[PDB]
């Protein structure tokens, strides 16, 4: 949640001297450069205006001729940034510190084919993501126990973000569990997309879907489990159909309800055979593709049931992905 | 500048006329008031109509009671057909100093209001305002006479 | 004036507000058609800081002073009496409107320093290092502008910077 | 305490947005929809209507109902599903003086209009400003003439809005 | 209004009040008994009761305190401001609730 | 349209009763159609000794502190 | 309502209720007239408001001399928040102006002016020729 | 150097003028 966007303008160049013939200096570059132990916010109230000017580029003297160039304006922004256009087209990326991209150029000296006047340099308008997710991002419906799940799942967390899951290995797997996935996804895409746009660099998803079902309001359509895993995937589609090529795994919570058995049971056999049932929902909720799910695990936030198996799984499809890769 | 010209500058300066007598301090003379207003002109009228009218007022302090409650005990008074008004004291002195209710100025004090009715329902205007028993009767008028709270518990019962 | 007392029987609390002497402006005053009280007794320009006996009229027993309003002096009086009870305060002449102290605090042994017509508090003033050329010497500043207009029977007319 | 809510007669919802309120207060929402499906059941369903609630000491609640959305009397008078997306630069709705009377008559027997006993006019009035507030404009006389165009009119801007 | 709805009303039982509308010295008795009536002190304790008695017997404006340690506080305000009377009031609201607690 | 201009299915609230016909403009009162439909009276319009001259005024007032203290 | 288009004493209102005032002297020229005629033009409403000017077209103007006068039914505060940034564009120190200060401003200068009771006068002591004192003087300085 | 005028040149300077003023009126006869 920390989407940027600066103005940048490139100096024009140099005052040509029309006499002796000599060339001005061409006007300051715009450059991004990657730093560490610095952040967005921070580059925002540092520089509240959002605006960056480089120098203009030196006249042509008769001292000296072909004047220096203007000093250019150096942008420092964190590790892990995608530089894109007002458009939203990516310029770049900077994965690394000290990464350098110009973004907008200086204008050209005063030639005599200008006449000798300074050009004028570039106008841009840059947007900053500061967004490198997780290797495992948690999907969840709203009160499907995505924090509570987080909770369980850290030594000590808050559950209303990102978290660690610890191995005996000393090995830590960088999870996020990201709230409000359903925020209206599938009308308002102003702003539960940006939840989708952060989790799509991430290569292990974790769905994590309530056994008792879901219902937004007692007049709203009441979906079962096997219905919200078909509207995250008909999302997903709907969203970016090359999310769906991460290896997916199934997380039914809830298993302290006393139904939880026989509902697991249902909700198994569905995926069993998803095909008998994919006629009850429209052609709009349908799914291009069905997702298939390497693990499906009951698990439950309450008696701590499952956690260590789920996070065993875990770790053992990611060193499958890693020896597979 | 030259020094001459500077010593010309200097003494021809301005010096402000001294009166005797300052004017803040010498006696104010007395000066015509405002020729009208929008506002107290009209608290004036519906005073005096109110007053010609209704036979019935009882002068009591208004409390700093829930709006809700006051409304509550508004509407139970006029389930009897009672009107609770209040005005300014600073407008209602100079009413009523030279009126037929001249005695009645000491009883405006700080917020007051007036229940008035054109027929005197005394006694269910009591029992309704029994309710709250920290609401003082501070005084009251009936046919033009000036009455207090036991005159008006007598006139009820 | 006007006293509170308290008196405790029977575990029974009783307060009562009670009048000894209620001050009140002298019967028949010189000039009654003036609007301020100094207008009215002719005091205009006729004191200093160090009247004390009429500086105490307008002054709350903790030092403090009343308001304007109540008073019912003009605001160029009631500026110049301001003024004087500040530097009457500063100068110590009213050590029964002592500020009010909280229990339990007692004051440090401090320098006790005579002074007298302190136009600053002062723990505001700079000293003096860099006094300056005789053209644009930085004067002391004594007594108040408020009170240059007060009636001088010297030639030399009173000197606020010294 | 006490606490307004405008919910939907006979439509009492167990869960949002008066569940996290009425749990707080520890009233217990349960038993609150049931009695208010109860009392709503006679009142048409998914008109709104405002429903006061008494907080005793004891975790008891005894419920108020009062009379419907005045902005609803409109819409429904003047046949339009929702308001205007403006207000003044277009006209939504379409009312008679005499539709403003009627829904007065009624209106007029709730509690902030028994509490303030205010004769008709000052409601006609305020019905009529609210009216105006809703885009729906008021006329003296009115036929279904003008009234059947105004309402294709309205349609085809609805039609378009969509 | 505000300090004594801070300070609340916890060992206050009972407040009487009796002033003479007739008179010319019951101002600041009717300015305590609006500030001691106002909703958001009563609010603090249901329990407490407050009352306002009237009469015509040309007698002395004087507010009678009992408290639920059976102490009574007696204040005139014949000669007494309404701040002064208010402020009187808390420190023995203040000390009385000491004393319970 | 027509259903529109002959009843109104407002001010009947019950399931069970029918939607109140519309009455002719005789036999509704006189003060009814003496209300202003219109844009509301101006203070120029309006008369001094008048309660809604003085609240228009005090709305006014407010109105006016309201955006002075905006960019404050 | 709009200001009449410009090609390439004065100091008292006539018509206007408010104005824009210049505390010191400056030169107009058509390109300013121009730009002020425009801005003018853009903020203001020709139903209710109208704008006069009291410069001659092209410009020589003196301390105190309103230019640009505003005039309707409207409070000072209505027209201070653009008559203060015609005042800023104007090439010389400017302010907006209300005739209820400005009237009583030039009153009260006129009345101490006339109640000035010092019995030597700088024009009486150049006329006289007092002191010697036009050794050190102006020529000039004698009616200026 | 900043110079300043005091009050013993101000009587200087107007009595020397209340001096000149008297010429004036005698050389008018
Ligand atoms: N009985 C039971 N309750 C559970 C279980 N998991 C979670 N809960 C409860 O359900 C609630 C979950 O809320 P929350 O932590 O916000 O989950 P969430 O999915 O992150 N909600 P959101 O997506 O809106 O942020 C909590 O009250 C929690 O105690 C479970 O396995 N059993
Ligand atoms: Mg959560
Ligand atoms: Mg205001």
């Amino acid at each position: 949640i920390d989407k940027l966007r600066l103005f940048t303008r490139g100096g024009s160049g140099g005052m040509g001297y029309p006499r002796l013939g000599g060339e001005g200096g061409k006007g300051g570059d715009v450059w991004v450069v990657a730093q560490n132990r610095m952040t967005l916010k921070q580059l925002k109230d540092r520089y509240p205006r959002k605006r960056f000017v480089a120098g203009v580029g030196a006249n042509s003297k008769i001292s000296a001729l072909k004047g220096s160039k203007g000093k250019d304006c150096e942008i420092p922004v964190p590790v892990g940034i995608s530089v894109t256009d007002e458009n939203g087209k990516i310029i770049g990326e900077l994965n690394k510190e000290n990464d350098r991209i110009l973004v907008a150029q200086g204008g050209l000296g005063g030639k005599l084919l200008t006449n000798f006047l300074p050009l004028k340099g570039q106008k841009r308008i840059i947007h900053l993501d500061l967004k490198l997710i997780a290797d495992v991002g948690l999907v969840g419906f709203p009160n499907a126990g995505k924090s509570s799940l987080l909770s369980c799942v850290s030594h000590a967390k808050p559950a209303i973000e990102l978290g660690k899951i610890m191995y005996s290995d000393f090995k830590q797997i960088s999870v996020a569990d990201l709230p409000g996935l359903i925020e209206g996804a599938h009308m308002n895409k102003g702003m539960g997309h940006k939840f989708l746009k952060h989790i799509e660099r991430t290569r292990q998803l974790l769905f994590v879907v309530d056994i008792s079902g879901f219902q937004l309001s007692s007049h709203t359509q009441y979906r079962t489990a096997f219905e919200t895993i078909i509207l995250l995937t008909k999302e997903l589609e709907l969203y970016k159909e090359e999310l769906q090529t991460k290896p997916a795994l199934l997380a039914v919570n809830k298993m302290d309800l006393p139904d939880a058995q026989d509902k697991f049971h249902e909700l198994m056999s569905q995926l069993q055979n998803p095909k008998d049932f994919l006629h009850l929902f429209e052609k709009n909720m349908i799914p291009e593709r069905t997702v298939e799910f390497q693990h499906i695990i009951p698990i439950s936030a309450v008696t701590g049931e499952g956690i260590e198996e789920l996070k065993n799984c875990i770790r053992k499809s990611l060193d499958e992905q890693a020896n597979q890769e | 500048m030259h020094f001459q010209r500077q010593k010309l500058m200097a003494v021809t300066e301005y010096i402000p006329p001294k009166p005797a007598i300052h004017p803040s301090c010498l006696p104010s003379p007395p000066s015509p008031p405002q020729e009208e207003i929008g506002l107290i002109r009209l608290l004036r009228r519906e005073i005096a109509a109110v007053f010609q009218d209704n036979r019935m007022i009882a002068v009591c302090q208004n409390v700093a009671l829930s709006a809700e409650d006051k409304l509550l005990m508004r509407h139970q008074l006029r389930k009897h057909k009672i009107l609770m008004k209040v005005f300014p004291n600073q407008v209602l002195k100079p009413f009523l100093e030279d009126s037929k209710y001249q005695n009645l100025l000491p009883l405006f004090v700080g917020h007051n209001m007036l229940l008035v009715s054109e027929e005197p329902k005394v006694k269910e205007m009591v029992r309704i305002l029994r309710t709250v028993p920290f609401l003082p009767l501070l005084g009251g008028c009936i046919d033009d006479t000036i009455l207090s709270r036991q005159g008006f518990i007598n006139y009820s019962k | 004036f006007r006293e509170v007392v308290e008196t405790q029987e029977g575990k029974t609390t009783i307060i009562e507000g009670r009048i000894t002497a209620t001050p009140k402006e002298s019967p028949n005053p010189p000039n009654p058609s003036g609007q301020c009280p100094i207008c009215r007794w002719n005091l205009k320009h006729k004191y200093n800081y160090d009247d004390v006996l009429l500086l105490s009229q307008f002054i709350r027993p903790h030092g403090g002073m009343l308001p304007r309003k109540i008073t019912g002096l003009c605001q160029e009086e009631h500026r110049k009496i301001e003024e004087c009870v500040k530097m009457a305060h500063r100068a110590g002449l009213l050590p029964n409107h002592r500020p009010r102290l909280p229990e339990g605090v007692v004051p440090k042994s401090k320098p006790q320093l005579n002074r007298y017509l302190t136009r600053w508090a002062p723990g505001s003033v700079k000293p003096i290092y860099k006094k300056g050329p005789r053209w644009n010497r930085v004067r002391m500043p004594v007594g108040s502008p408020l009170l240059r207009d007060n009636v001088c029977y010297s030639r030399t007319p009173w000197k606020l910077y010294h | 305490a006490m606490p307004g809510p405008p919910l939907g007669p006979v439509l009492g919802q167990r869960g949002v947005s008066i569940n996290q309120f009425c749990k707080e207060f520890n009233e217990r929402t349960k038993d609150i929809k049931e009695g208010i499906p109860l009392p709503t059941k006679i009142l048409v369903k998914p008109d709104r209507t405002f429903e006061i609630k008494i907080g005793q000491p004891t975790v008891s609640y005894f419920l108020k109902a009062a009379a419907g959305i005045e902005k609803g009397a409109r819409q429904t008078g003047k046949e339009v599903a929702g308001l205007v997306t403006l207000k003044h630069v277009y006209e939504i709705a379409r009312i008679k003086a005499q539709d403003e009377a009627f829904a007065l008559q009624d209106v007029p027997l709730s509690s902030v209009v028994r509490s303030i006993i205010g004769s008709a006019r000052s409601l006609g009035i305020r019905v009529v400003k609210d009216l105006s507030s809703e885009e729906l404009a008021a006329f003296q006389k009115e036929r279904a003439i003008f009234l059947a165009a105004q309402k294709e009119a309205d349609l085809a801007a609805q039609e378009e809005a969509a | 209004a505000a300090a004594l709805a801070r300070l609340g009303l916890r060992p206050v039982k009972q407040v009487r009040v009796q002033f003479c509308p007739f008179e010319k010295n019951v101002e600041s008795t009717r300015t305590f008994l609006q500030t001691v009536s106002s909703e958001k002190v009563r609010s603090t304790n249901l329990n407490c009761s407050v009352i306002a008695d009237v009469r015509h017997d040309g007698s002395e404006p004087c507010v009678d305190v009992l408290f639920g340690d059976g102490h009574r506080l007696i204040m005139r305000g014949a000669h007494l401001t309404a701040l002064e009377m208010l402020t009187a009031f808390a420190s023995h609201i203040r000390a009385r609730d000491a004393a319970g607690s | 349209a027509t259903k529109r201009l002959f009843g109104a299915t407002r001010t009947w609230a019950g399931w069970g009763a029918w939607e109140l016909l519309n009455p002719a403009t005789s036999g509704r009162l006189l003060a009814r159609d003496y209300a202003k439909k219109p844009v509301m009276k101006g203070a120029k319009s309006g008369k001094g000794a008048v309660t809604s001259e003085a609240l228009k005024d005090p709305d006014v007032c407010t109105d006016p502190v309201q955006l002075t203290t905006y960019a404050m | 309502a709009l200001l009449p288009a410009s090609a390439g004493a004065t100091e008292f209102t006539e018509g206007n209720f408010a104005i824009l005032a210049l505390g010191g002297g400056y030169l107009h020229w058509g390109h300013f007239e121009m730009m002020r005629l425009t801005i003018n033009r853009s903020m203001d409403p020709k139903n209710m408001f109208a704008i006069w000017r009291v410069p001659a077209p092209f410009t020589p103007v003196k301390a105190g001399r309103l230019v640009v006068e505003m005039g309707g039914r409207c409070e000072f505060e209505e027209v201070q928040g653009f008559l203060d940034q015609v005042a800023h564009k104007l090439p010389f120190a400017a302010k907006a102006v209300s005739r209820g200060t400005l009237e009583k401003m030039r009153k009260d200068q006129e009345e101490r002016e006339r109640n000035n009771q010092n019995p030597w006068t700088f024009e009486r002591i150049a006329t006289a020729n007092m002191l010697g004192i036009r050794k050190v003087l102006s020529p000039y300085d004698l009616t200026h | 150097r900043p110079r300043f005028v005091s009050l013993r040149a101000k009587q200087n300077m107007i009595r020397r003028l209340e001096i000149e003023a008297e010429n004036h009126y005698w050389l008018s006869m």
